[PDB]
């Protein structure tokens, strides 16, 4: 078929134009960089020349940015069976998230300046109810994965980066006064839907990539449709990153609250739930090692799936570390009596055998480096 | 009494206002037949008089404005609004002249923005259709649900648009005067009814270029000048009026987006011609390269040995200035794209003063000013203004998300595309109405017209962009959703939609993949699809994975588990529909189970080979629920496969046990034939789940285990016994009439064909003595029977044709393999 | 009979139990392992019991004699049998936790363990996930039970259902006492109807199911709406909605108060009109805004429509019809011509009421979907008359 | 079932024949006095051709008896109009229709 491929000048004009539009948007429109999140948030955070009266109006009606957060907080608190998909919320959640981070020997002076600049950008949101909105949206999804919850988690991480104590206090206060069980029920459900390494899915992909499929209108060179092995790995990382940031800075009050919610009618132990996912991830990694144990060299697709599994395992270990540091005696006792020891025993078996296997060929040195820091 | 007396008679005012609400309700959502009836009660003169009546009470003024829209404009506006999200741009000379900026001398990178909604737009939009309201025409002789669908009542649009412009202009001046008696009793009642009418007419495209300019002057006389008159944006209106102002600005923002898409399509037509002309010239000179070059000619001709999509990807790869070596375009051609890329970003306000000077700056300033002037209390207004604000800040992203719905077509295919859009508009109108006998006929003929259109097959990508398969699927499931267990009504509509989707999948793999994304959605609605016969949602699911290894390997286990759970249910309960028809109660549903069996047949067998990933899962799922094998193969207390078939034959020969015993019903179900068909389907499925020979020869442990399980389920002697069963042969007698079996109520060669497939794939013929044993009891009697039927009378009989298919697909190919 | 059931029953009122220790003073102290106590079903008022005939059942309070109805929670099935613990005069030490402690329920008198009946096969095809609870000498390893707290809103509602059901059943059987027995020139010859109790109970429930005021902020309004929907579902699942219908039906067989006086006397007839109006008002409150409750009328719609011409509660019955139509699209699909003609006849006989027009508007479009049959029937039977 | 009562005389010489377009202005009321249709309100004359059964059969004979410029009152029995089926939402079943028709011109 290569030697009989039709040249572009023999195609009809309308067909060639359609191909041009697809090529132009991918190479020229998508690649274009336009940063407007900082400018948009700055414009919405300004009160408009209403300071010529300075009376008892000190109630200080919300600024345009504040009204935007209240509107999304309004639809999150609406009594509905399912949180319907909203592109407007997703678009603005990304805008708010992208406006808060904005980020080889950095000195002490500017290191603090970056932290203070980071705090100010986060302050523009959590002082306008953004911290409460994130919790409401998580509780509204009721444990259903999707673009809505993923956008909410990214926004929550954006305002919690660096261990923002002020945001943590606002989130903790809101949960304790409402005494709602939906937030942790949603979190627990999301963690149970997180995927691990599936060998059956991996085996199917290897056969699929060996067929070499093409399309009708032209010919696609091994189309790269969505990965089906740990497809939501990025979602899993931010879900545990969000939980880690709730305890960042050794917030003992939030560390105890994750283990037990005293005011709620029912209690969910998030600390134990994290260990449950770690066991499932560890078992999947152990199964993956046995699959390649007979084989002499791990091929490229296997190494990539190993790398993303280790990245998720790093976040879970970091999240567990943040739960107990400070130290939090209650969380330490909870982990001691949990199945964490079984997971650690399993990881040691995988670590010992993978180190010996990976060291036998220099083509897998990068994977070995990632394995070592995971240990 | 004068209707103006209702300003003090509040009891009658409320009742009459709700009467107008009832008028809108009965004609709501495309009920054009009732809309014509309402014209006999509220005629055109009354409606036009009510619009200009300044003494009408607010509820009545708002009611009559909404009544006019509902009767005459609601159907046309809704249909037009659905088409506004797509951009089908024909490559006509009018399209070629479209440019991002008007011809001017302001700046090379970007001139001044033109007035939004003013200019030439070539995107295809089907025209509005109206019928004159007449009550003296002869009533059609056509019966109900068969006459053509009624159109909306006709009202003079040119006169209506002039009145709407004049009334809006007067309101702006009147609003400036700050009169203590605004029309309708409040500022809200004076502007909202008028703005709704203007917004509706703008969407319908009634206003011309001059009319749009007048509207822009009223909105903002300073920004929208081309080269007390206060604009609406500065009149300090309440929140209800502000919501209508957002709708107006939303239309003009859409026109700017549409202009960018058409301009981009216009540039594509011009740029492709230069690309094609240059590539033709480059190829011409490249044919003489051997005189001054060598083996690296393959690198230069690499472009011509690549798919056309990849060819144009390489040609446009000169943006980052680090890829100016692989791109073979001359610098002059490269400059044209870069010049257009600069003025496209400028037209989106990327980069390149209290006056906004543009729609983008006007809307952004207005939304921010509104929010910081007061705490907005209307959630609808808050969403409207922030949705509008987001578009202005992200114009390139808005264009990026609209390109997937943009499509360029040849000017010679415009008329067929317009016809297809008309049919699609009819189908989309059925998403907001409960299905009925009249809507069923409209849905069926719309599907038939679409499938009769060449564009539907020439441009599968365009059909996918229009969401045609989604719209048809949503209509089907709404009918299936109602009455999901007791009775399915409008069966002809369901089988028309299902047949449409099956042909939709076979057009291209991309269409097949698109329907594969709804595989779980189809399966959950396929539980009751067994009741309907013909094309069913289960058939659509099967058609979305047939002969496609990529989709077969992507089939999730949950979908297979869902089907096996359905199959398990059919093996434990009788069909409720059959029981209600007087059928004898056997403790299972062979008819329903067979339909699920053939779906699994397509999931595990693709292109003549068994998909081991799906085959292993299906076998393991089946054995975990042994009731999927039927009352036979039950283990304890269960007769063998051979005994079940023999029992089914006796059932078929005996009435009062094979049917109701009251085709008679034109699709009469025979339990004897149904039982054989189930086991034949089950044996066929298990045979196709057998591992391929190369896996068995390789000694794979999983393959050997699966074959051992299959052998345990179906003993070899039962296979030979079924093949050895006699077949009824069309004979002659009783004056010479042909005594033929009824193929729908008897043992047929197709049942034997499934057994042969299992024997070949699972057991095989490895020794000569076994081969001879199979021939003289199972194969040779059938071969002789077919040979004897090759006479003048019996050659064309149904049984003879079935025997030929059985021999030429199962028996003879097997004997050819066993020839040595 | 007692079953182990899952699904929606975990949020219903029939899965609520009250633990009653065998004492009055300090009966609210912390529960202790091995402490005898009765287990009472809140909505029915019956006590878990062991009978020589049926085994493990729930019996009335007149048959709970501290021997069949004494149970205790034990941390393990080991036969400790150490000593009878003596109760203290105080809260005592906290032993059993909510949702963490695993408790084995043992019958004190017999020593049997609470477990499931190991359901017989061939019954799984029937969809019966329920496992019958039995008392057995050995039991199984998974007999441990988790004790989960119940919200005060649900606990109060379950007790109200118990009291409401008993009162209306007494009222219903009182009506059936003189169903076809005219009193003549004498007393109704039976116990007096609980007229004052029924009226007060109806008024309390009407105020109990009142929708939240529109002037509240969005946050608390949604919270009250969520609580209101939960309470409506709790009452409906216990048959309160069907109980109200039975009261209406028995009171609806009398055309007027004077006709009702011919069977219940004058003193009971003077409240006949008040009770029927309250019954329809309560019926509307039980279904207003609840699609699940409104969908129940998709099988009995002539029940509401045939009562539209009743003069004693014309406004209340119309409100009930309005609530059903605006919530349940299923009811709109069963609307027939005779139903619409009856509603149109309401305009002819009761005058120009705008609420009847709103009822007709709701028949056409529901949740953005139009019904052609309803629109055509309304147009055919209302417009051409021009009256 | 059409009775034609004259309101204002026409020319009295030219009459519409088969295949000729008739331009009329009409106002239709039910025989009890309730108006249901009128071309005057739409301000556009109604055009139809005789013999093509475009209109009800009552109009076929009624207009044929009229002259150009004549204004007449046509009373049509239910059989010569919509009759038992009627016009749903406009004309009740078994309704006698009364029309005030003016024959503007022929084309």
């Amino acid at each position: 078929a290569c030697f009989r491929m039709t040249p572009l000048y023999n195609l009809p004009t309308h067909r060639a134009c359609n191909m041009f539009l697809e090529s132009y948007k991918a190479a020229w429109i998508l690649t274009e960089d336009h940063s407007f999140e900082d400018r948009m948030i700055d414009d919405l955070s300004k009160a408009g020349e209403q300071e010529e009266e300075e009376e008892e109006v000190e109630e200080k009606k919300p600024d345009p940015l504040h009204q935007l957060v209240l509107h999304f907080s309004r639809t999150a608190l609406t009594e509905k069976s399912k949180l319907d998909e909203d592109y407007l919320y997703m678009a603005y959640a990304d805008i708010m998230a992208k406006s808060c981070h904005l980020e080889v020997e950095v000195s002490f002076e500017e290191k603090e300046m970056e932290k203070q600049r980071l705090l100010y950008q986060q302050s523009r949101l959590h002082t306008r109810g953004a911290a409460e909105m994130v919790l409401q949206m998580i509780s509204a999804c009721k444990g259903e994965t999707g673009a809505m919850v993923s956008s909410t988690l990214k926004l929550g991480i954006s305002i919690l980066n660096g261990g923002n104590a002020e945001v943590q206090q606002k989130m903790l206060d809101y949960l304790k006064d409402k005494k709602e069980v939906g937030f942790f029920q949603s979190i627990q459900a999301l963690m149970q839907t997180c995927s691990v390494l599936d060998l059956n899915a991996f085996e199917r992909q290897n056969k699929a990539e060996g067929l070499g499929m093409v399309n009708e209108d032209g010919t696609v060179i091994n189309r790269q449709n969505g990965e089906k092995v740990m497809a939501d790995d990025e979602f899993t990382q931010d879900l545990f990153r969000f939980l880690q940031l709730l305890c960042e800075g050794h917030n003992n009050d939030f560390q105890n609250y994750l283990r037990t919610q005293t005011g709620n009618t029912t209690t969910i132990n998030i600390i134990i739930c994290t260990v449950d996912y770690l066991l499932r991830l560890q078992e999947s990694i152990s199964d993956f090692y046995w699959y390649y144990s007979g084989k002499d060299v791990i091929e490229e697709q296997g190494k990539r799936n190993f790398s993303k599994a280790m990245s998720v395992a790093k976040q879970v270990f970091n999240s567990l570390t943040e739960y107990i540091q400070g130290p939090c005696t209650g969380n330490q006792q909870s982990l001691a009596h949990s199945r964490l020891w079984d997971a650690v025993v399993g990881f040691l078996h995988v670590f010992a055998h993978m180190m010996m296997k990976l060291a036998q060929d220099s083509s897998q040195i990068e994977l070995l480096k990632e394995l070592l820091d995971l240990q | 009494m004068d209707i103006l007396e209702l300003s003090e008679r509040l009891d009658l005012q409320r009742f009459h206002s709700h009467t107008l609400r009832l008028y809108r309700a009965v004609c709501a959502l495309g009920n054009n037949r009732v809309a014509h009836a309402l014209c006999s009660h509220v005629d055109q003169a009354q409606l036009l008089h009510a619009l200009e009546d300044a003494h009408l009470p607010g509820p009545l003024r708002a009611g009559y404005y909404d009544l006019l829209i509902s009767i005459h404009l609601e159907s046309a506006c809704r249909s037009r609004r659905s088409m506004l999200s797509e951009y089908i741009v024909p490559l006509t000379p009018e399209t070629r002249a479209i440019t991002l900026f008007p011809p001017g001398r302001k700046g090379g990178n970007a001139r001044r923005h033109g007035l939004p909604g003013v200019g030439v737009t070539t995107s295809l939009r089907p025209p509005h259709h109206f019928s004159p309201p007449c009550f003296v025409a002869a009533l059609p002789a056509a019966g109900v649900a068969e006459a053509p669908a009624r159109l909306s009542p006709a009202i003079p649009l040119e006169a209506l648009r002039d009145k709407a412009l004049r009334m809006l202009g007067e309101a702006v001046r009147d609003g400036g005067q700050h009169a203590r008696d605004p029309v309708g009793g409040s500022v809200e009642f004076q502007f909202v009814p008028v703005l709704k009418l203007v917004s509706t007419l703008l969407v319908m495209g009634i206003f011309g270029d001059e009319d749009v300019k007048q509207i822009l002057k009223m909105i903002e006389p300073e920004v929208f000048t081309e080269e007390l008159e206060e604009g609406l944006l500065q009149m300090k209106l309440p929140e209800s009026v502000k919501l209508q102002m957002c709708n107006l600005l939303e239309y003009f923002c859409d026109q700017e987006l549409q202009h960018r898409v058409e301009s981009l399509a216009a540039f594509a037509e011009r740029y492709v011609d230069k690309l094609q002309a240059n590539q033709r010239s480059r190829y011409a000179l490249l044919m003489r390269a051997f005189t001054m070059s060598a083996a690296e000619t393959a690198r230069r001709t690499r472009e011509f040995r690549s798919p056309p999509q990849e060819q144009i990807n390489m040609l446009l790869h000169f943006k980052d200035e680090a890829d100016e070596e692989d791109c073979p375009l001359p610098e002059d051609i490269r400059q044209d794209l870069q010049d257009f890329h600069q003025d496209l970003l400028a037209h989106c306000g990327i980069q390149l003063e209290k006056k906004p000077q543009s729609l983008q700056e006007l809307v952004s300033h207005m939304v921010v000013r509104w929010a910081q002037e007061d705490y907005v209390q209307s959630p609808e207004l808050v969403r409207a203004m922030f949705s509008l604000l987001h578009r202005q800040y992200d114009g390139l992203g808005e264009l990026l998300r609209a390109l997937p719905r943009a499509y360029t077509i040849s000017p010679s295919s415009v008329e067929d595309t317009m016809s297809l859009l008309e049919c699609l508009g009819q189908i989309r109108s059925l998403l907001i109405v409960q299905m009925g006998p009249q809507e069923e006929n409209l849905m069926i003929q719309s599907i038939g017209n679409i499938m009769n259109n060449k564009v539907f097959y020439q441009h599968p990508n365009l059909m996918r962009a229009l969401g045609m398969h989604e719209t048809v699927m949503e209509v089907m499931v709404n009918v299936l959703g109602g009455g999901e267990t007791k009775e399915i009504r409008f069966p002809k509509m369901v089988t028309s939609c299902c047949r449409f989707l099956c042909y939709f999948c076979r057009i291209s793999r991309q269409n097949q993949r698109s329907m594969f994304d709804h595989l779980s959605y189809l399966l959950e609605n396929s539980g009751i699809g067994l009741g309907m016969q013909g094309s069913t949602p289960l058939d659509v699911a099967a058609a979305s994975v047939i002969d496609n290894n990529e989709l077969a390997l992507a089939l999730q286990e949950q979908d297979l588990e869902k089907v096996v759970s359905y199959l398990a249910g059919c093996g434990l309960q009788s069909c409720p529909m059959l029981l209600a028809k007087g059928y004898p109660d056997i403790g299972w549903n062979p008819c329903g189970g067979e339909r699920y069996l053939d779906f699994l047949r397509f999931a595990v067998f693709v292109n003549g080979e068994s998909v081991e990933e799906n085959a292993n899962v299906v076998v393991r799922l089946l054995i975990r629920k042994p009731e999927c094998f039927g009352p036979a193969l039950r283990g304890e207390g269960g007769s063998g496969l051979l005994a079940a078939i023999e029992e089914a034959i006796r059932i078929s020969e005996d009435p009062a046990r094979d049917g109701p015993g009251v085709p008679p019903e034109e699709n009469r179900v025979h339990l004897g034939h149904a039982i054989m068909s189930f086991y034949a389907a089950l044996i066929d499925l298990l045979g196709r789940c057998a591992p391929e020979m190369h896996l068995i020869q390789a000694g794979k442990g999983e393959a050997l285990r699966i074959r051992a399980i299959l052998r345990s389920l179906v003993p070899l002697d039962d296979l030979v016994g079924i093949i050895s069963l006699p077949l009824q042969i069309p004979t002659l007698g009783k004056d010479g009439a042909l005594v033929q079996p009824k193929m729908s109520a008897s043992f047929v060669p197709d049942h034997k064909a499934s057994m042969v497939l299992f024997l070949d794939r699972v057991y095989g013929i490895e020794n000569q003595d076994f081969l001879l044993h199979v021939l003289d009891v199972g194969f040779l009697p059938d071969m002789r029977a077919a040979a004897s039927l090759d006479t003048a009378t019996f050659s064309t009989t149904e049984m003879a044709l079935a025997l030929n298919r059985y021999l030429c697909l199962a028996v003879l190919p097997l004997i050819t393999k066993c020839a040595p | 009979l007692v079953y182990y059931e899952g699904g929606a029953v975990c949020t219903h009122a029939r899965s609520l139990w009250r633990l009653e220790p065998l004492r009055i003073s300090w009966s609210g102290s912390h529960l202790r392992w091995g402490q005898p106590l009765r287990i009472r079903h809140v909505t029915t008022g019956r006590y878990l019991a062991l009978t020589e005939d049926q085994g493990l059942v729930v019996v009335d309070a007149c048959k709970a004699h501290t021997k069949a109805t004494s149970f205790c929670f034990r941390v393990s099935k080991e036969k400790l049998d150490t000593a009878p613990k003596r109760d203290v005069e105080g809260m005592g030490p906290p032993e059993i936790k909510y949702g963490e402690s695993l408790c084995f329920v043992q019958h004190v008198a017999s020593g049997l363990w609470l477990t499931y009946a190991a359901p017989d096969p061939k019954a799984l095809r029937l969809g019966v996930l329920k496992k019958k609870a039995i008392l057995h000498q050995e039991g199984h390893m998974d007999d441990a039970l988790f004790l989960t707290r119940c919200q005060q809103e649900e606990s109060q509602a379950a007790r109200m259902i118990h009291s409401t059901a008993g009162l209306y059943n007494q009222f219903i059987k009182g009506l059936d006492s003189f169903s076809g027995k005219p009193r003549g020139s004498g007393p109704p010859a039976g116990p007096a109807l609980p007229i004052e109790a029924v009226i007060l109970s109806l008024q309390d429930l009407i105020g109990y199911f009142e929708p939240p005021s529109e002037e509240l902020q969005h946050e608390e309004k949604q919270s009250k709406l969520r609580s209101l929907r939960n309470r409506q579902s709790l009452f409906q699942e216990e048959g309160m909605l069907s109980l109200v219908l039975n009261c209406i039906d028995r009171l609806n067989v009398y055309t007027t108060a004077a006709h009702f006086a011919e069977y219940a006397g004058e003193e009971a007839a003077e409240s006949w009109k008040e009770i029927v109006n309250l019954l329809y008002e309560l019926l509307a409150s039980l279904i207003r805004g609840n699609r699940a409750n409104c969908a129940l009328f998709s099988t009995n719609l002539d029940w509401v429509v045939s009562k539209l011409d009743r003069l004693e509660a014309s406004s209340g019955i119309l409100e009930v019809l309005y609530c059903v139509l605006i919530e349940s699209p299923e009811v709109l699909n069963i609307i027939q011509e005779n139903h619409i003609k009856s509603i149109i006849s309401l305009l002819d006989k009761h005058g120009r009421n705008h609420k009847v027009l709103d009822v007709l508007c709701s028949l056409c479009v529901c949740n953005g979907v139009a019904v052609r049959s309803n629109q055509d029937l309304i147009t055919e039977n209302l417009l051409p008359g021009r009256e | 079932g059409v009775q034609v009562e004259t309101i204002s005389p026409g020319d009295g010489r030219t009459f519409p024949k088969r295949g000729q377009t008739c331009v009329v202005h009409y106002t239709g009321m039910l025989e009890d006095g309730k108006k249901f249709d009128s071309s005057r309100d739409r301000n556009k004359p109604f055009k139809f051709m005789l013999g093509k059964q475009e209109v009800i059969r009552g109009w076929e004979e009624g207009v044929a008896q009229m002259s150009v410029g004549q204004r007449a009152k046509l009373t049509i029995s239910p059989d010569y109009a919509y009759g038992a089926t009627g016009h749903p939402g406009i004309i009740p079943p078994h309704a006698t229709l009364v029309f005030d028709v003016e024959l503007l011109k022929l084309e």
